[PDB]
């Protein structure tokens, strides 16, 4: 018995991240196992450590939690430096329009573990950990019963499957900060503390939690591990095309048929992900933008654009928001500077004040109260988030908002008059 | 001020759960929350010392975490998406919806203590718009008769 959740409809053309989780429920350990789940952890166990990062090197793997940080280095950098080692499952999933993350916990909890013990395996580390969000008291409920399921059947523990390996999985919980998903203020707040970004360097790979090598990887990156030593790392790289293979997860909201959560191939066109796969628009009305979560905003004359990680890509996490003809920009950028304000946590000065003065004065132009110097302090603000700043927070806080000005002038020339 | 026996009994397990008692300050402050219904000032000092944690420490986690209340009661809260793309698909109707059932508005507690609204960024349920949560339970937003049947079945 668990929390209510929302049945989020999810779809796949590949079958693999969302091989159980297209059903909206909880697939315990009977029915993982009776689909071969686990079979990739007794494989890996037979293999190095080291040949496992080759393979998921070789797989093109990338980060799937916004950076886009090839996996496989990432682990190499990791075990370059002296033991002991942890690992930590990013479960924060807070950004505007993402929701791709919450499927895989609530539905194939096995998925995700049996790729947390391969990866820690992989790196050497003993001690696990996954943090979810406050805000997702189902997935930790879920998380925790799995885990006990998993120890159970001798997949946890110690000398796991006779391999002499030994790892515990320990599942934090955040309490309503998006910062928290900032790689080092996750560290920190799994230190008991305030979720501050730390300044890098030094990275978390050479000095993290408890100043240890430290990796972490968001839920869907780790969740293509079993699929990479399951399938091989060849065969995972033929799925999607050459260049950016593997399956992703599209979560598709606002102003379209099908909302939900797509399993596609990354040569998929942001006109497919809405017309082709979640239904075409509301009302057929005109797509007028998409927003890739807090961190992009893209016009109707971009809609041609692949979902990968190319120079002119998609990029992000492939959150879609779809806004139509009749929404108001100007509106939906104070949605998103209301998200920024709400967020920072006020270590750098410029992020603090510009976060928080950005959303104060957006208010007043929306409002049709700003005077002409508010205007021109917006436009400097918009500016000014990101110096000094010490993660990616304030460096992005303004760019979606600016990108709405340049796109979007008309819309914006009518608030000003 | 001391913790009921039942209480200090579950905080006790979390703090022996994670290799480092300190590690367990967030999930012991989600207990106290869910115990008492808000965070009371008086349970931080005794909070600390299981933690083996200064006061100014306990102090500055609760005051940085969004989640933790330490001035309202309240029964339920029910956690009301604003952010976008919430915001198109109907959380006016939803806070209005509210409001014509319970007579609060966010921020606001009901006089009995019973239900407080609270305003939250993305709960990350963005197809299933517009969100909100019940304590631990979550939903969509349907109608005000869809809603006022859900409120009915917290007592
Ligand atoms: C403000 C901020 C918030 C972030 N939130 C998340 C998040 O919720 N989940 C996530 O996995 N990564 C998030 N990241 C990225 C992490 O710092 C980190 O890059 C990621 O967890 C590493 O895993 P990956 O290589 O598998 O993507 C965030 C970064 C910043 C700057
Ligand atoms: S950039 Fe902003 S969110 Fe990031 S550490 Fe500085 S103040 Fe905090
Ligand atoms: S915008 Fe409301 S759940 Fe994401
Ligand atoms: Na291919
Ligand atoms: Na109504």
């Amino acid at each position: 018995s668990y929390p209510a959740i929302p049945r989020i409809y999810a779809e796949t053309t590949l079958n693999m991240l969302l091989k159980r989780a297209k059903k909206p429920r909880v697939h315990s350990i009977d029915e993982y196992l009776k689909d071969g789940g686990y079979q990739a952890l007794e494989k890996a166990l037979n293999m190095s450590p080291e040949e496992i990062i080759d393979w998921v090197d070789k797989s093109t793997l990338r980060g799937r939690g916004g950076a886009g940080f090839p996996t496989g280095k990432k682990w190499k950098f990791a075990v370059q430096n002296p033991g002991p080692r942890y690992f930590i499952c990013n479960a924060d999933e807070s950004e505007p329009g993402t929701f791709k993350d919450r499927i895989i916990i609530e539905r194939d909890p096995h998925l995700l573990i049996e790729g947390i013990i391969i990866s820690s395996y992989a790196i050497g580390a003993n001690e696990a950990y996954i943090y979810i969000r406050g805000e997702y008291p189902a997935g930790y409920y879920i998380l925790r019963d799995a885990i006990e399921e998993a120890k159970k059947k001798g997949f946890l523990g110690k000398n796991i499957l006779g391999s002499g390996f030994d790892l515990e999985i320990y599942v934090a919980r955040g309490a309503g900060a998006y910062i928290c998903g900032e790689e080092t203020a996750l560290i920190e707040s799994l230190e008991g503390k305030r979720g501050h970004p730390r300044l890098k360097p030094p990275y978390p790979v050479q000095k993290g939690l408890w100043g240890k090598p430290t990796v972490v990887n968001n839920v869907e990156t780790i969740a293509n591990v079993p699929f990479i030593i399951s399938m091989g790392w060849e065969e995972y790289r033929y799925i999607g095309p050459s260049d950016y293979a593997g399956p992703k997860l599209f979560p598709v909201s606002g102003k379209v048929k099908k909302p939900g959560v797509y399993e596609l191939p990354m040569n998929t066109t942001l006109r497919e992900v809405i017309f082709k796969y979640a239904g075409g628009t509301l009302g057929n009305k005109k797509v007028k933008a998409v927003f890739s979560g807090a961190l992009d905003c893209f016009s109707s004359e971009e809609l041609d654009i692949p979902m990968d990680y190319s120079p002119l890509g998609f990029g992000g996490t492939g959150t879609v928001i779809v806004l139509t003809e009749e929404d108001d920009i100007v509106e939906a950028a104070l949605k998103i500077a209301e998200f920024y304000e709400h967020e920072t946590c006020g270590q750098c000065t410029p992020c603090r004040v510009g976060c928080y003065e950005q959303a104060n004065l957006l208010e007043k132009i929306y409002k049709g109260e700003a005077t002409e110097q508010d205007w021109e302090g917006f436009d400097f603000v918009n500016r000014n988030i990101q110096p000094t700043s010490i993660c990616g927070l304030g460096a992005v806080a303004g760019r979606l908002i600016r990108q709405t000005l340049e796109k979007f002038p008309e819309e914006w020339e009518k608030y000003r008059k | 001020f001391e913790f009921p026996e039942e209480l200090k009994t579950k905080l006790q397990e979390h703090i022996n759960y994670f290799p480092k008692k300190r590690q367990a300050i967030l999930l012991c402050l989600h207990e106290i929350q869910n115990y008492y219904g808000y965070i009371p000032p008086e349970s931080l000092k005794p909070l600390a010392d299981m933690l083996e944690l200064p006061l100014n420490h306990v102090e500055g986690v609760v005051a940085f975490y969004d989640m933790f209340d330490r001035e309202d009661k309240a029964k339920y809260r029910i956690r009301v998406c604003v952010s976008i793309p919430c915001h198109l698909m109907g959380t006016n109707k939803l806070l209005k919806a509210l409001e014509n059932i319970l007579g609060i508005k966010p921020g606001e507690v009901t006089p009995d203590g019973k239900f407080k609204i609270v305003p939250v960024q993305c709960l990350g349920a963005c197809s299933e718009a517009p969100v909100f949560m019940v304590n631990d339970d979550e939903y969509k937003f349907e109608s005000e008769v869809q809603l006022n049947e859900i409120l009915s079945r917290y007592t």
